[PDB]
């Protein structure tokens, strides 16, 4: 058992389990959902309060990337931290280089192929965060998921972290065809307080994003009067 | 050289002549000054063909790299922001004046004129090279918003005429392209049809009077032909 210490070695089965445990802090972490809509993405995460002295707008998982991108990392805030300035520079680089807005598939390929390169080095680790991608481009809104593996998967909707079975189930009774910015930002909302747990985390507050046609296609935490 | 774009709806035209020269002598009388860059973005060249032979294979390079991993095909304003970059980074080391032109379905037809120095204008119509010069009052004169694909090839094809029939650096054949959301079309015209030239006009039939016989009178009359 000498084979899960470095993330540069496979196993006998062909399994990294540097990469395997680091997917465990993830979920383990508090419980974001999305949601990808006819007008927009919504995005939606429960911030574990670890004091009552806090002032609101502390240990914000949700950040901008761009003018028409955000992030919303899950699972460890540090390791998050890292992979939202990477994705900035990237979005930056776009309008450099290019000239043009960065593309919400581009961005999540190059968020992925970021986070699986501290997979292969024996002197790094891998992130302990999976990131959530929700975009407005001219390629319309699109919702992205990467994982500490470096895996990018494009969704409807989404959840990770301990509640994800269940807030998984409810998300599955939503129409994907129909439902707006709006209904998505209630909708969302009532599954985040129906799948917390009220003996073991007493302090909570959401945290809820949006770049929908409404907000002239800018990624913004949603206004305040609206939960 | 003489090279334009010129914006119609739907698409841009380039165009044009095509020489390459030494100063006072032809080393190619065949060149080829509209470059592809991309399926339907083009560059007319113009200054050292060094220089701008490399800058365009350098920017068709980094075009094609991005098309592939995008999936989609590129708008004329990446192909102009990252030449443009090339132009600036290097204005001191080149000689070049570029215009990038396109059609792509965001924007249409777009032209961009990338003069020496590396600015980067967005225009309805460039001009450039050495036989630009002749031809500012042409369009200000003759040139109209509105022109149909064909009305826009066979304006081109008349303003590069006139350029090159008074610009000693600029001759031989002209070359067209228009790029629109259908099929590139490319045209060549040779010198012996060309729609202008000095040559061929009436008002420069007959010769001046320089040479008058030894005469009796002062008045003028023709120029003598044969020995008394």
């Amino acid at each position: 058992t000498e084979h899960d210490q470095s993330t540069d070695i496979f196993s006998a089965d062909g399994r990294v389990f540097q990469v395997e445990y680091a997917c465990k802090a993830v979920d383990n972490g508090s419980t974001a959902v999305a949601a990808c809509c006819t007008d927009g993405v919504v995005v939606a995460v429960e911030k574990i309060l670890t004091s009552r002295m806090l002032e609101e707008g502390s240990n914000d998982r949700i950040h901008a990337v761009d003018r028409q991108a955000g992030v919303c990392i899950c699972g460890m805030l540090p390791d998050g931290r890292a992979v939202v300035s990477r994705a900035r520079a990237e979005a930056e680089n776009s309008r450099d280089v290019f000239a043009t807005p960065i593309p919400g598939s581009v961005l999540a390929s190059r968020i992925g192929e970021f986070m699986h390169v501290y997979t292969t080095h024996y002197a790094y680790r891998p992130f302990g965060c999976s990131v959530i991608i929700a975009s407005y481009a001219d390629d319309g809104p699109q919702l992205f998921v990467s994982d500490p593996s470096g895996t990018v998967a494009g969704y409807y909707g989404i959840a990770l972290g301990k509640g994800k079975t269940v807030a998984k189930t409810e998300l599955e009774k939503l129409n994907f065809k129909s439902i707006t910015c709006d209904e998505a930002v209630v909708k969302l909302t009532k599954i985040l307080h129906d799948v917390h747990d009220k003996s073991k985390d007493k302090l909570y507050e959401l945290e809820v994003a949006w770049v929908c046609n409404k907000s002239n296609c800018v990624f913004q935490h949603v206004p305040n009067d609206m939960i | 050289t003489t090279i334009m774009a010129v914006a119609f709806k739907g698409g841009v035209v380039l165009a044009a002549d095509s020489r390459t020269s030494t100063g006072t002598y032809v080393v190619n009388r065949a060149s080829n000054k509209l470059t592809k860059l991309a399926e339907k973005i083009y560059c007319c060249r113009s200054g050292s063909a060094a220089d701008t032979q490399a800058l365009a294979e350098q920017t068709a390079n980094y075009l094609e790299s991005y098309e592939i991993d995008t999936s989609k095909p590129v708008n004329v304003t990446t192909a102009a922001n990252i030449f443009k970059k090339l132009c600036y980074m290097n204005k001191w080391n080149i000689s070049a004046g570029i215009i990038v032109a396109g059609y792509d379905p965001l924007n249409g037809g777009s032209v961009y004129s990338i003069p020496s120095g590396g600015s980067c204008v967005k225009l309805d119509y460039a001009l450039g090279g050495s036989g630009s010069i002749f031809l500012y009052s042409f369009f200000d004169a003759n040139y109209k918003t509105g022109m149909s694909k064909e009305e826009c090839v066979c304006f081109c094809q008349r303003a590069v005429a006139h350029a090159y029939s008074r610009d000693g650096s600029s001759g031989g054949l002209i070359r067209t392209i228009a790029l629109h959301q259908g099929e590139p079309e490319d045209m060549t015209i040779p010198w012996t049809k060309t729609p202008y030239c000095m040559e061929k006009d009436p008002k420069y039939r007959d010769l001046a009077v320089q040479n008058p016989p030894f005469s009796s009178s002062a008045k003028i009359t023709v120029n003598q032909s044969r020995s008394e």
